[PDB]
Formats: structure tokens, sequence, C-alpha cells
């Protein structure tokens, strides 16, 4: 039995536990191809569910995701609950590795939820989020305000009716009413927050670290509250680094979002690819062979170290060494000639296809990958020994922005921050994708305490692991197909388009129109980069994606960043910002 | 009936197949060969469904869905693995001998082989053999031929044989060498020729006109209109790229024009990409012709209009009813005079009296179809109202139907039908000046004079009503002949009865009247349909006014000196030296046209107008019903300098900088409510479409596909920075694709059919409530009148035997499909299908004249002596000229009138 | 074959870019005209960019920073983060409709001379992110000088880029004292990169098939 198949996940313990609690009568299930329990819920237990999920014997910790949902344009809801609008809480549970997915059904009027921070603390932004762009309210908010979007803007993008393109509404006019308004807009008040910008003994300083500054890894800023260097509190403004990944997903079609997804996460590359591609081919249907496996395991660990080193080398830039910067990107430079070679781009490759990859490997490849497995160990005990050794790297590093897995479950942080936490929790090893099982390979985990040094040496094991996994496949590469033979295979091998009539009918109707897919949800979550990067895609049947959620580990990062720096200094919120691993265009998507 | 689909329980119509059936449901189903007009035949056998007899069945049997009754207690598979495996083989071996020809194709992406290639799942080759080719015919200026993409599922053939009466298509051949086309090459002369681009599932019939300037259908922005070009209305999808109007689909209607245009309606698109077209207002200062925009337009013609004493104006059947409704609220209520003349006006008026006070009901032309017997007075329907003829041919095949339906045989075996029903018909009866194309169907053609007719329709009424007055002088053998249609008519259960304005005589509709109101009185369901002649003649009609010739005395006894001429070329409806002699003497003329009249060179000011591809409007068929049609694109986008608005918008603009000084640009909703404010008896025209505000959960309607391309670089050679988009504040369409189209949606203008796997026109199926039926939600459009309580009553006005007068000779119309529309015959491509202008003569009259077949004679009407060459016809009456209607320097006005100084020269 | 822009921002004008441009000549004096040139000289073979990142095509601007590129053998490295200190506003990733003031803000803080370089599709133009809260292309309120194609544009075209920035700089004409003469900014009207390149481009023939490496 294939493993795409739609599952009614009757058979999962939490279902008949959920039985038991609050009755055969309380609640839906839905059969979906996301491997995960849907369960509909009504609007007024959703707070004890939320509870009774929170106190099982092998809890609920961790709030994955949290986002609504605009049903009003949806044809096919046979068996689901009437809604025209609705919100989903995707739920982990490390102890059970098991996950659930909690729906809550809103009519066009009545769009109030109650809020879900108090459960779990991480769900501010996620509310905050829903707001602003479904207008979904929730009930008890602290300070439910736009965070994607200016103060002064009308309308929710996410909805069915607002316009996608910017070509719809009137060409940007900068004017100086304009410039005017959106800086006063711009402008942090402190009254707004109850920053209470004042003491009797001295004035706080309040200071915008970003949009350009050289410590933030984007467009984003956060205000600081001051006491000559003592941080009081933080409140870090996201939204500037916003492309409306997810309105675009419902713009293209299937096969044309590739590149789209290969932006989310610009240091990913074909990591951001393969969750996409692995739901879009649990909705076809489609089992790629082996070889497609190992060369998607192959580009996705070749930019994993890719990232690593990007990562590795703003750390230690941050903290103050400014010279392996430039021999890290020599690396990435061995690993961009690997990758051009491959894909034929550097940087966002969108080699990635429905079914399989775009091409076959070229000729002489492993030559290449053998260069880079020789050049790589030597460089990076170099960088090791001359500056992750350094006991003033250490000074700033050890000790500071430390949590512990309370915090780290309770803020949804994932990747290298969880596993500092000495939670072993990696998406390769628990939730085997892509052929992962064939790899032998390490997931290293931390003491117990996440320091921001313990997450770099993470990341350099994680490395060293990486170029085990790229040595044991290039030893052992399958001879195979590098496409499947589906026939929702987007696009066709190009040679039999290239000579034969139904394939080039299927290739003459899968680029222009797009695959039609039937109507069913799928879900992919794989550990990316930065942590861990899930893909939920919502299928009308029809040739573009209804809804196409992106759940992003450094939003949940950037989220926890006021409540692990809270009292440090300004220097301690440096190296905590470079030892995070994140990038904005993965965080406000 | 109750059926089970896949262990799921159905409620369908035991009288349908189970085709038809599980498309209604929407279970997706593969199909070639059925069509929902053309019945099942059982040839491509791709519609292969898993039958079970009981519930707890495991082996079945694979049967046609088409072939097989959608009876109670048929248990079915569609996704059984037999099934599919066997549909998969079925396109494999269509694909077997299909040629790589899917980038070189117009049917490419719009094709339903393509689309059930990809539905079925086959994408592997493992056929290595070669492939059969064939050549290609040439059929005409229409219509390509590709026969290599041929897949044999012969609806080419069932539909232009068995459908649409045609004569030279046919299948040739053998084996696997089966040719479909002509015996040899030339033009495919059936006047419905034009559905086989869209009938045939493949590429081998295609659009030429289209093919010449060849985009996607993705590529194409549609909007839901109604074609102009006669007076039938038939709903279709105009579809523009890159600022020009490139096809003209068929638009589902179910009440009016279900599957099927005629190929004036189809293919007489090309005016509106005319070059010679006004973009601007023009203004003439004595020889120098300067340019305007729109604001300086409407001040100087404000100030032109309020310095002159008096302004009239002359509306037009080609304009809409807004457009019409804003010169009449422009010029005052008594110095608004319709364009038509003092003839076409009273035959107007009476037909439009008869449909709304005559108390006999007016069927739609879906209902046109269950008619049993058909009398035709004085019209030559396939000429000027086609689709009405083809309608005509349905119903005499009705006879056929029910007499295989008497023998418990199900409406779909089209087949065992027409075997049954081999040549039995239901009667016909036209009458004409000469021979019409619905000879080979007409259970009797009366060839005469209209007066000859008219009578015969007075003595047809007489004999069914002895109330009805009597004709005296009738012959025996004409007697006989008008006993046997009485004996037809009087035993129909529902008898129709068709006539118009084209036949040039007023006794004809009167005896049309008087047959229809004597079947009434024997207690029959009888009909009448009036054809009239333009898009909108009926509005024009309903909201009425001064004929030309009033106006025309008004500017040439010079109480008009300001005169307002919408979308009019005047030489239609009058003499040519008439009009320009009273246009040369008022010192204001202000044209308001989109198509360069010859009256423009007198003309002051002209007002470059939008044609139906370029604004919204209303217009009333001929059956009464109002209809809204929309705007394609937008004519500014691409082409900054081009101001060109709706005639509506130039003429409420103008009256309201004539009154406030002041420009205002309305909107459509604005005009639609003054109509109705103003005009109690065009009060539907609110409820033909919605407003503005209409929304489907929110989103607007899209014009265009979702994957429209070229966004980003259409513009690019003009600006590199895209502007926005053009902005519909008159309709709830939205020039873009963020909008909505699905086929489930709340609305029922649809500007094209497109669902997920189905590409074709194919996916009007989506969009119905049952297969080949109404449209979901409703057919667009509303009719504007109910049928009266009382009826009128008799004619008494008997008209008298034509006598051939010596000297003078009667004018005969000829109508003609390519050559009798004003705007049609100023396509290019209807050059290469227009007849050449010949007169028509009797060989009596001939042989007096001693002019044969061939040579050129020379007449005079309002001193212009023009030379046409003679054809011989032998069905003409001897002391009439049969003359081509609507050509060039022959009027429609021109029939019935007189003709001096026939000599050969 | 010049074009002259004068600003203006307390001026009446309230749609950005306050700048008037007009197509006048070249003004250019067997001095003044040599020491233009070498100001020129100075000002083009010493560029100092801002550093001002907004999405992935900074990234690929920092790579070429580094060693394997070595940006610093054309003096472009020293990479200020200061708007006053710097010389080039690389706007550098997608310019969002929230940070539009910000880039304007930042455009507004640095001083004469200044030139603007597009990199990317999305500073172009917008690129693939034709969405509602994109600004379509950098240029719709600030002037900019160079545009590199791409999506990253490789470092080597980032280059290429600063190469044409400098041919740009070397033959324009700027006031070369603030007390004396006019103030008027004039710019080349150089011949496009692409009428330069046809010839070459239109003559190639084959390629190299791509199942090799
Ligand atoms: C000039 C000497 C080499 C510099 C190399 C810098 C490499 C990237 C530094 C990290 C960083 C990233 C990724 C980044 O995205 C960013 O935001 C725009 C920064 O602030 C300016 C950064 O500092
Ligand atoms: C009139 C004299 C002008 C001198 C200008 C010197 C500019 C700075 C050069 C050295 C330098 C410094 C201090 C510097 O801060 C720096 O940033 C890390 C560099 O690398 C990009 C440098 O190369
Ligand atoms: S008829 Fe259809 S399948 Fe055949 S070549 Fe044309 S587009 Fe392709
Ligand atoms: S020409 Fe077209 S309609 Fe006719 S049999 Fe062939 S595929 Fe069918
Ligand atoms: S019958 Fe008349 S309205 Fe219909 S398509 Fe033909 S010309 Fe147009
Ligand atoms: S052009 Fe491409 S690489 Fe550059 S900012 Fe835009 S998405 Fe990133
Ligand atoms: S559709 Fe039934 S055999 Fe053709
Ligand atoms: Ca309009």
């Amino acid at each position: 039995e294939p493993a795409w198949q739609t599952r009614d996940h009757l058979d999962d313990p939490v279902i008949g536990e959920l039985r038991n609690r609050f009755g055969p009568d309380a609640f839906t299930v839905q059969a979906t191809r996301t491997g995960v329990p849907v369960v509909w819920i009504k609007r007024e237990q959703l707070l004890e569910v939320g509870d009774f999920l929170k106190k099982l014997p092998k809890p609920y910790v961790m709030l994955f995701d949290l986002h609504g949902m605009d049903e009003r344009l949806r044809t096919h809801r046979e068996g689901l609950p009437a809604a025209d609008f609705s919100v989903f809480y995707h739920l982990i549970s490390i102890d059970r590795n098991r996950d659930i997915m909690l729906k809550v059904a809103l009519a066009e009027n009545d769009l109030h939820v109650p809020t879900f921070t108090k459960l779990f603390p991480n769900a501010n932004w996620y509310e905050r989020e829903t707001w602003d762009l479904f207008g979904i309210t929730f009930d008890g908010h602290p300070n439910l305000r736009r965070i994607m979007m200016p103060q002064t803007w009308k309308g929710h993008p996410l909805r069915k009716d607002y316009p996608a393109r910017a070509t719809e509404f009137s060409p940007f006019e900068l004017t100086k009413a304009k410039q005017d308004l959106e800086m006063e807009a711009l402008t942090f008040k402190p009254e707004e927050w109850g920053m209470k910008r004042g003491t009797e003994n001295e004035d706080f300083m309040f200071l915008n670290l970003g949009p350009n500054h050289p410590s933030a890894h984007g467009a984003f800023r956060i205000v600081l509250q001051l006491d000559g260097e003592e941080i009081v509190d933080c409140v870090p403004d996201i939204g500037y680094h916003h492309r409306g990944a997810e309105k675009m997903g419902e713009r293209q079609s299937w096969h044309s979002y590739i590149p789209y997804t290969d932006r989310i996460e610009y240091l990913g590359g074909c990591v951001n690819e393969m969750p996409y591609v692995l739901a879009v081919e649990k909705l076809a249907g489609i089992t790629v062979p082996d070889r497609v496996n190992v060369i998607r395991v192959m580009l996705s660990e070749l930019f994993r170290i890719n990232s690593h080193l990007l990562y590795i080398s703003t750390f230690i830039q941050d903290v103050g060494a400014m010279t392996p910067v430039f021999f890290a990107f020599t690396d990435r430079q061995k690993i961009y000639d690997l990758v051009e070679a491959i894909t034929g781009f550097r940087m966002h490759p969108a080699w990635f296809r429905i079914g399989g990859v775009a091409h076959d490997l070229p000729r002489g490849w492993d030559r290449l990958l053998r260069e880079f497995l020789d050049w790589m160990p030597k460089r990076l005990a170099s960088y090791e020994k001359a500056a992750l050794q350094n006991t003033i790297l250490k000074g700033r590093s050890q000790g500071v922005a430390a949590y512990g897995a309370k915090e780290a479950l309770e803020w949804g942080t994932t990747g290298a921050g969880l596993r500092a936490t000495g939670i072993d929790f990696d998406v390769r090893k628990a939730r085997p994708y892509s052929g992962y099982e064939n790899f032998d390979f390490e997931i290293p985990v931390g003491g117990g305490v996440s320091d921001c040094y313990t997450r770099v040496m993470l990341k350099v094991e994680e490395l060293r692991q990486s170029l085990r996994i790229l040595e044991q496949c290039l030893n052992n590469m399958p001879e195979g197909p590098f496409k499947a033979d589906h026939p929702l295979t987007t696009p066709p091998p190009k040679e039999r388009t290239l000579q034969h009539i139904e394939t080039l009918i299927t290739h003459f109707l899968q680029v222009s129109w797009g695959p039609v897919m039937p109507a069913n949800e799928s879900f992919q979550m794989i550990e990316a980069t930065k942590g861990i990067n899930s893909y939920y895609l919502t299928s009308d049947g029809s040739t573009m994606s209804y809804r196409t959620r992106i759940r992003t580990p450094s939003y949940a990062h950037l989220q926890q960043i006021p409540a692990a720096i809270r009292g440090s200094l300004v220097s301690d919120l440096i190296v905590y910002l470079g030892s995070i691993d994140f990038v904005m265009s993965d965080v406000d998507r | 009936a109750t059926i089970h689909v896949d262990g799921k329980e159905y409620e369908v119509n035991g009288a349908d197949n189970l085709l038809e059936a599980c498309l209604s449901l929407g279970l997706d189903i593969p199909y070639f060969c059925w069509h929902p007009a053309l019945g099942s035949v059982g040839a491509c056998r791709q519609c292969a469904v898993k039958q079970y007899q009981n519930a707890e069945d495991t082996r079945g049997r694979l049967v046609m869905s088409c072939m097989t009754p959608a009876s109670d207690g048929t248990f079915i598979s569609i996704d059984d693995e037999e099934a599919k495996q066997f549909r998969e083989s079925v396109v494999e071996w269509l694909m077997t001998n299909h040629p790589h020809d899917c980038p070189v194709c117009e049917e490419g992406g719009n094709c339903h082989l393509q689309d059930m290639t990809v539905m079925t799942g086959h994408s592997f080759r493992r056929y290595r053999f070669t492939k059969r080719t064939h050549r290609n015919q040439d059929l005409g200026p229409f219509i390509s031929h590709e026969m290599n993409r041929c897949i044999a599922c012969y609806r080419c053939v069932r539909y232009y044989k068995d459908y649409a009466g045609g004569t030279d298509l046919g299948v040739y051949g053998a084996h696997d060498n089966v040719y479909f086309g002509r015996p040899e090459d030339g033009t495919l002369e059936s006047e419905f020729s034009g559905n086989l681009v869209e009938i045939c599932p493949t590429g081998v019939f295609t659009d030429k006109t289209h093919s010449e300037r060849y985009n996607r259908k993705w590529d194409m922005q549609f909007a839901p209109s109604i074609c102009q070009q006669c007076s039938i209305g038939c709903n279709i999808s105009p579809g523009e790229r890159y600022g020009e109007l490139r096809r003209i689909e068929n638009r589902y209607n179910g009440t009016v024009n279900h599957y099927f245009l005629c190929d004036r309606g189809r293919f007489g698109y090309g005016y509106v990409n005319l070059k010679d077209r006004p973009r601007q207002p023009v203004q003439r200062r004595g020889d120098d012709f300067i340019t305007l925009n729109a604001e300086q337009a409407m001040q100087g013609a404000a100030d032109i209009l309020r310095q002159s004493k008096k302004v009239i104006g002359i509306g037009s059947p080609r304009a809409s009813v807004e457009s019409n409704f804003a010169l009449r609220e422009l010029v005052g209520e008594e110095n608004f005079y319709t364009g038509i003349a003092h003839g076409e006006q009273e035959r107007l008026q009476l037909a439009l009296k008869v449909l709304r006070e005559g108390g006999i009901y007016t069927p739609a032309l879906r209902e046109i179809e269950s008619y049993d017997a058909v009398l035709v007075l004085g019209e030559d329907v396939t000429q000027t109202g086609a689709r009405v003829a083809l309608a005509v041919r349905q119903a005499v095949k009705g006879k056929a139907r029910e007499m295989a339906a008497a023998q418990k045989v199900a409406d779909w075996q089209i087949a065992a039908i027409l075997n049954i029903g081999q040549r039995a018909k239901h009667p016909l009866f036209v009458t004409n000046v000469d021979d019409t194309r619905l000879d080979d169907i007409a259970a009797w053609t009366y060839r005469a004079p209209v007066e000859d007719q008219a009578r015969l329709g007075f003595a047809i009424a007489h004999a069914l009503d002895n109330s009805a007055p009597a004709v005296d002088g009738i012959e025996p053998e004409l007697q006989s002949k008008i006993d046997v249609i009485v004996q037809a008519l009087a035993g129909a259960k529902k008898p129709l009865i068709i006539s118009g304005t084209n036949a040039g005589s007023l006794e004809v509709i009167q005896a049309a009247a008087n047959v229809a109101k004597a079947l009434k009185g024997r207690g029959a369901d009888v009909g009448i349909t009036m054809i009239a002649r333009s898009v909108n003649s009926m509005g024009l009609g309903i909201m009425g006014g001064g004929s030309l010739e009033e106006a025309l005395t008004e500017l040439e006894t010079g109480r008009a000196d300001a005169v307002v001429v919408l979308e009019n070329d005047l030489h239609r409806h009058a003499s040519a030296t008439r009009v320009n002699a009273a246009l040369a003497k008022a010192p204001l003329v202000m044209v308001v046209d989109h198509q360069r009249t010859a009256i423009m060179e007198n003309a002051h000011l002209v007002l470059s107008a939008a044609s139906f591809a370029e604004s919204d409007g209303t217009v009333i068929n001929n059956e009464g019903r109002a209809q809204r049609f929309f705007q394609v694109y937008d004519p500014a986008y691409y082409d900054s300098k081009t101001v060109m608005l709706e005639s509506w918008r130039w003429l409420h603009s103008l009256h309201s900088t004539l009154l406030s000084r002041e420009v205002d640009w309305t909107q459509l909703d604005h005009v639609i409510d003054a109509v109705v404010a103003k005009i109690p008896e065009l009060a539907g025209i609110k409820d033909a479409a919605p407003d503005a505000t209409f929304r489907i959960r929110g989103q607007k309607l899209a014009r265009e596909p979702h994957r429209y391309s070229g966004r980003t670089a259409m513009r690019a050679n003009i600006s590199v920075h895209e502007p926005r988009q053009p902005q519909d504040i008159d309709t709830m369409f939205t020039f873009s694709m963020e909008g909505n189209n699905q086929p489930t949606a709340h609305r029922s203008q649809v500007p094209f059919a497109w669902a997920p796997g189905w590409n074709s026109p194919q996916a009007w199926n989506k969009f119905q409530d049952e297969v080949g039926g109404k449209l979901r939600f409703g057919d667009p459009g509303v009719r504007l009148f109910e049928t009266s309580e009382n009826g009128l009553d008799y004619f008494t006005s008997v008209p008298a035997r034509f006598q051939p007068q010596d000297g003078k000779w009667r004018i005969a119309p000829y109508y003609h499909l390519f050559g009798s529309d004003e705007l049609s015959q100023r396509a290019p491509v209807f050059q290469s299908r227009m007849p050449q202008p010949y007169i028509k003569l009797n060989p009596a009259d001939a042989a007096k004249l001693g002019v044969n077949a061939g040579t050129r004679v020379s007449f005079s009407y309002d001193g212009n002596t023009v030379t046409l060459p003679v054809e011989i016809a032998e069905g003409l009456t001897a002391g009439q000229v049969g003359l081509p209607m609507g050509m060039s320097g022959i009027a429609p006005v021109l029939a019935g009138a007189h003709l001096e100084d026939l000599k050969e020269a | 074959d010049y074009t002259l822009t004068r600003i203006d921002p307390n001026g009446e004008n309230d749609r950005y870019p306050l700048q008037k441009q007009e197509i006048v000549t070249d003004p250019l004096n067997v001095f003044m005209g040599k020491l233009n040139d070498m100001v020129n000289w100075g000002r083009k073979n010493s560029i100092w960019p801002y550093n001002f990142g907004l999405s992935c095509c900074y990234v690929e601007m920092v790579t070429s920073f580094t060693a394997v590129h070595d940006v610093a053998r054309f003096g472009a490295e020293v990479l200020r983060a200061s708007p006053r200190q710097a010389d080039l506003m690389v706007v550098a990733g997608t310019c969002f409709t929230k940070m539009a003031p910000v880039i304007q803000r930042l455009y507004d803080q640095m001083l004469e001379p200044k030139w603007v370089i597009s990199m990317g599709a999305c500073a172009n133009s917008g690129g693939m992110y034709d969405i509602y809260s994109v600004v379509q292309g950098v240029d719709k309120f600030i002037p900019v000088d160079v545009y590199i194609p791409g999506c990253p544009p490789r470092p080597e075209a980032y280059m290429q880029a600063l190469m044409l920035l400098q041919e740009s700089i070397g033959k324009e004409r700027r006031p070369l004292s603030w007390v004396v003469g006019d103030q008027g900014v004039y710019r080349a009207n150089m011949q496009s990169e692409r009428e330069r390149k046809r010839g070459e481009r239109i003559a190639v023939t084959n390629l190299r098939t791509p199942d090799e490496i």
C-alpha cells in the first residue's frame, strides 16, 4: 500500500482519547493525504481540546502551525462542515512522534475565534498574521495588529476577493504626502506596546536595530528599549520582506510555482524545493524511484552544507573575526561549481520537478563531487581551530541567549536550537522522507542548554554529517530514471515529448494549463537548513493551488527572540541574531 | 431513475443514456463521437464503463455509456481497472496514426482529443510503426482542412448532413483510410458550416479567419456578447488579443442558440479589425481635419448645439437600446427619428403589434424545434434569420422523432430514429419570390410575388376560419395546394407561422397574422415568429419615432439646422442623392459611428463610437428578448491615443455639456435606469443582466482565463512600465484573470467555458444543469412582453393580384447570408464569399428584352443608371427583376419598388 | 548626447523622484576639462558601496565581496554602513511596499555624488513577484543608473555592472565646486549594451550540449 493514499486516521490513539473525552458527536474526522489526523472541532470546545492535548500522558507540547483558510471558493467539500472560513492548528507530540491538525469552521459574519496564546505562547504572531491576511479576529489576544502589511492597509490580502497582482491596483506612486503618511505609520509608538518610555532616574533609549543594520539579516527591525546598554524589552517588527508567496501559490500552476518555492528560504534552494514537490507528488499519487531520491538527497545536502557554511561564517563575522567568511564563500563557490554543473544555476536552481528532476546528471559530476569532498574537511578543521576554538569567540558565545527545552517547545523552536536543548527530534530520522533511511548518518544533540556556541557547534556537526551523506551517495548512486513513469509527472521526459504524440500532448497540456491534481489536502514536513519547513497544499481539483500554506522555522525563532534576550546587553542580541540561522524571506514569506 | 455509479446512488432521468446522465452529475467519462445535439452512435468506443446487473456481481460487462440507457437498477463502474485500461487503449489506438502536430495546430489548448488523452492517463507510446497520412482539400475561405488529425469519430458528417442538412460533406474511403470532406475542392455552401470547427474534437476543421491571426485559448480575452449581424440575437463569446477581435466562439444559451451559430455571425466579425475605423473625435474646419480628445469634442459640439435653433436625432437599428435612448434624450421626444424608412418602420411596427398584441405566443429559438407544421410566408429565413431555418429543420425531423418514439426507441438513438423515419417528415410550406434553401425539406414551395404570397396567406386564413376575409380569383390548382396546406396545418398540434419585415410587404405580415389568428381560433398551440432586419430593430420599433423621410424633409425645409446621426450610413434606408443633399444643406452634421461610412465627408463632427466588441449595451432580438452584451477589451490599453467610447456615453456626456456646461461620463446602470424610468415598455432590460455591483462571493467575473500570459511583456514595446489593468465600472466583469469563472458559480453570463480537464468547447458540459439542456441558474436575457389576454382582429385589406405593368419592373428582393448585412460585408474575408452582383430575370422577360445570361443591362433608379450582369432565374415570376439587397449601391429599401428604363447596355 | 538633471525637493513637485531631466548637449576650457577628467577618474576608480541589503541579490553581492571574486581589485569593497560615507546604492533585493519609504529615506540620506544600481529582476521591475505588496521596480521613485537582469545575477555580473557604472561616471559632467558654476548634473546618453553586443550575439552558432559538463 502506497504512502500517498487517503488515510482516514481512525487508528491513532489520540482519536480514541478524544472520543472517550469529548464524546462521539463532538468532532468530525477528515480523510486527507496529509498523513496527519485532521479533526474538525467546534469553536466552543477549542480551548478544552487544546488543554486535553496539552495534558496527555505523552502530550502535544508544540504548536507547529496556526493559520486561516478561505473556504468560500472551495467547490469540493464533501465530508466537511459548512464553512466560509476555517482556522487550522497543527500540533506535534515529540514523545509519540505524532501530529494532529485541529480545524475550526467560521461563518463570514462571525469571524472570531478564542485566542490560543495562553496555551501556546508562540500563537501570538500566527494569530496576528491570520488577522492581517484573513481578517479573522481572535478574542482575548493582547495586541492584535497587522504584522505583514503596514498599519495603513485596507483589506485582507489572502481573502479570495482580494486582487493578487500589483497590476490590478494603481502603480506605486510615491508622493510627499504618501511618504509622510507611511513614515508616520512606520514610526514606533511605545504607548501602543505599553513600553512606558521613562523612569524617574533616567530616560529609556529607543533604538531601531534594522532595517539598515549590518546585524539584521534582511529588511526587518528590532525596536530596542534600552537603559544605558541593557535591553529592557524588544519589539521585533517584521513584514518588511513580504512577497505574498502564498497568494502567489493561489496564482501559479502546480509546475510554475516551483521557482517561487525556491525563493522562500534563499540559502536553501533544493531544500526549499523538496517539501513542495513531495506534497504535490502526494497529491498526484507519484512514487519516485530510488535514483530520484538519491539525487534529491544529494542536492539538498549540498545546499545544506552551503547554508551552514554561510551561517558559520556570518556568526564568526558578527562575533568580530572577519577572515573566515572569505574562505567559507570560496567553499560555497566550490559547491556552486557542482550545482551549476548539475542544475545550471547557482542559488535558486528550481531543478526539482513533479515526479523527478529537470534533467539527468551530466557526465562528470562525480569528479566535482570528489573535488569538493577532498577540499572540504581540511578547510572546516581550519575554521574550527582558527575561530570556533577562540576563547574570545567562546566568551562572546557561551552562555549568551540561553534557553532550555521548555522554552524551545513553547515557542516552536526547531532545528539546531531544539536539538541543542537535548531533544533528539530530526525529521530525517523521525519521519524519514525521500529515502533517507538508506543513509548512515548521526543526529547531533546538545547537553540541555541552547547557547549561541552550542547551536553553532551543532551546525558544524550537521555539516560533517552532511559530508558523510554526500560521501555515501557518491559511492552508491543508482542507475535508473530521473523521472517517474506516472502520467502526472510534470513535465514528461523531453526526448519522448520531441518524438511521440502522447508525450507531446501531455507536455502541451501540462506546461500551458497545468497538471490537474485531484481535490485533496496534502502535507509534507522536512528538515530545512534552518529548521523545519512544511508545505500544506489544498487542491480544489484544478490546475492551481487552492491554498498553499508554508510553515517556516525562522518565524518561530524571531518570535522567540524577545523571551530569550530580555535583560541582556545589545552585544548578546548581536550574537543571538548571528547564531539563530534566519533569513527574512523565510520569516515573512 | 436510480443508478449506482461506483457504489454511490444517483437519481437520473431514465430517458437519457448513461453518458449524459453521468456527465450531468459531474462524473468524467471520456467520449468523442457523442454530442448533446446530435445523439449517440457508438462509433469511437471511448465511453466504456463496466456494467453490472446486480449489486452482488464481480465480472460485469464493458458497455458503451452513450449507447446504454440510464434505467433503474444499473450498477456501473467508471474507474474500474478493466474499463480504464480499455479507454486508455482506445486513446492509444487513436494515437497510433495521429501526427506530431500539436504546436502547429490551431486546436492546441482547445482540443478535445488532447483533453481526453490526458484524462485517460496515456502518455507512453509503444507503437513504433508508420502513421497514415492524408491530402488536404480547400474548403473555402472560412474552414481550413487538415485531414491527418482525424480520429474518425463521424461528428462532422452527422452534424453537417443529419442536422444542418448540408449536401457536400461526407465519408469516403475504407477500413482505416476514411476521409471526411467534399468529393472535390470548393467552398462548403451550407450556411452553418462554421460550427464544424467546434463540432470536430480535433484540428481537422479549423477557423481560417482565426488562423490568419492566431492566438491560443488561454491568451484570448473573452466576453459574453450578442451577435449583431441579424435580428436572431445568438449569444456569442468574442475573444481578442493584442487589441484586435481574434475569434467569435459559440456561447451556450440553452434558450436561444445552444450549440450552433451561422456563418455570417461567426465569420462576419472582420469589420471590427478594420484600420479605417475612427479612433478619435475628428472635427472638420474647412478642408482641414483636426483631431480632438473627448473634452474638447464635447465642449465644441455643445457650443454649436446651443448656437442652433433645433437639433434632431436619427438613430439606427444597428445601435443598442441605450445609445438610441441617449440620442432621444439628447434631442427630445419630438425631434427623434428612427433611421429606417417609412415602409420599413410600418412593417416593423406591424410585426411588433402582432407579436405583443396578437395574443399568439412567439416561441424562443430552442422552442421552434418542437413545432409540428411550419408555414413560412415571404421570409427567406436561411439568408436573413438562418438559425431559425436550422431550428425549422429540427422541427421538420420531429416527425421521424415521434414515429421512432412510438416504437419504444430511445430519444438518443439517432441512427434508429433516422432509420424508422426514412423520408417522412413534418409539413413545411415556404413562400418566396424564388427557390429557397429549405426546399429540400419543404412540403411545398410557392414561387410568386409578395402580393400573391399575401393572397395565398389570406386564402389559407379564410379556409381555416370562414370569418377571415376571402380572396376571390384563385386558380383551382392553387386552390388544391391551399387546401393541402390547410389540411396539414389544421391537423397539426403545434403549428408555427414565420414571417418578417424582409419580404418588403405589409400584407404578407397581415396574412401571417390572420393565419395565426385562424389557427388560434380552432384551439391550436399556434406560434408566430417575425424576423426583423437588424440586431436591434425591435428595440427601435418599441422606442419608436419618426421615419428617415421625416428627418430628411425636416433638414430640407430648414427647420433643423443640426442633425445627429447615430451609427447610420443613411444610404441603406433612403436614396443617396436625397440624403447627401439634405446633409449638405444642414449646417451641422454630427455623426457618432465606429465604421467609416460615406456620410462622413459631409459631417461637421465625427464621434468615434465603439462597436459591440468595445461597448456595453442591450439589444432586443426578433422575439422580444432583451439581451445584454458586454465589452471585450479596452481600446486605449495598447493604443494610448485612441479615444473611443460607448455611443450612449458620448450622447449622455454631450447632453450634460449642453445643459450644465460640464462633461459627465456616466455609468451603464444609470442609462439603464433612465430607460426603465422613461420608457415603460422597455422595463425588462433592467433584469437582462445584473448591475456592476454584482459579485460571486465578493469577486468579479474574469474576462480571460487564469493562465493568461504575456502580462509583463505585451505592452513592453510601448513602455517597460506595465500600466494598471483597465477598470470596468459599467459591468460586473473585469479586464483581468483576477476574477471568477467557476462552472458552479451563481451567474447566467458566462464569458467562456473552461474546466479542469476540459479545455475544449465540451467544457460547456460543466456549466449546465443537464448536458444539452438549460444553462445552470437560468439562461441570460429576459422577455420584454408576455402573450396578451386578447388578440387582434382580422386584417381585411386583401391585396390585388400582381399584374405585370409594361415598362415598370417590380423589384424582387434576393437576400444573401453573405452580403445583405451592413457591417458583415465590410469584413475582408467576406469578399471571397459574397456573390457577384447579378440581376435575376425571367427567361421570358430576358427573351423579350433580347438579353441572354451573362451580359450587362442598365437600369435607372433616382437618377442612378447602374449596370448589372444578368442571371436567368426560372422560378422568378414574370414582370419582376431580382435584385440583391444590401449589396454595393442596392439598398434593402429598394425591395418592392419600381424600375424604369431597363435596357441592355 | 547628454541628459541634464536638476533636483529641487522644496519646489512644487509632489511625485518622486523630485528632479527634472531634459536632453542637452555636452558643455565641454584648456584646463577645466582636464581637471574634470581627473575628478571623474578619481570618482570612477573609487566607488564605495552602501551596506544596504533587501533580499537574495544582496547575498550574491556579498559573495562578490569575498576572496573568490575580489571586487576589491576595482576599489569597490569598503562597504560603509552609513549613507553619508557611501557613494553607491545597490538596491539588491525586492522593493517591498513597506520598505519603499525606507529606501527613499536612505537614498535621501546619501550625499552628492550618488549612483544607483538596481540588482535583479525584483529591483528592475518587480520580477516574478507581481504581487500586492511589491513595488514593480525601484525606478518608480528613485533614479537608477545601472540595471542588472538576473535572479540573482551572478557576482561577475555585479562586477560587470560596476564596470558599466565606472564607464558612465568617467564621461559625465558634475559641478566641480558648489560656489562657482552650474549645479546641474550632466549624464551621458550612452549606447545600450544590447545594440553594442548584438553583432557578437547574433553570430553565435553552436554551443556545448547540456549532457556534458
Ligand atoms: C565585505 C566583507 C565580506 C562581507 C560578507 C558578508 C556575508 C553576509 C553577512 C550576513 C548578512 C546577511 C546574509 C544578510 O542578509 C544581511 O541583511 C541584508 C546582512 O546585513 C547587512 C548580513 O550581514
Ligand atoms: C583621504 C584618505 C582616504 C583613506 C580611505 C581609507 C578607506 C579604508 C581602507 C581600509 C579599510 C578599513 C579601515 C575598513 O574598515 C574596512 O572594512 C572592514 C576595509 O575593508 C573593506 C578596509 O579596507
Ligand atoms: S488535433 Fe489535437 S491532438 Fe491532434 S495535433 Fe491538433 S491539438 Fe494535437
Ligand atoms: S474530421 Fe473531426 S469530426 Fe469528422 S470524424 Fe474526423 S475527428 Fe470526427
Ligand atoms: S442567425 Fe443572426 S444573430 Fe445568429 S449568428 Fe447568424 S447573423 Fe448572428
Ligand atoms: S531578483 Fe530573484 S534573487 Fe534577486 S531579490 Fe528577487 S527573488 Fe531574490
Ligand atoms: S461516446 Fe460512446 S462510443 Fe463514442
Ligand atoms: Ca465599458
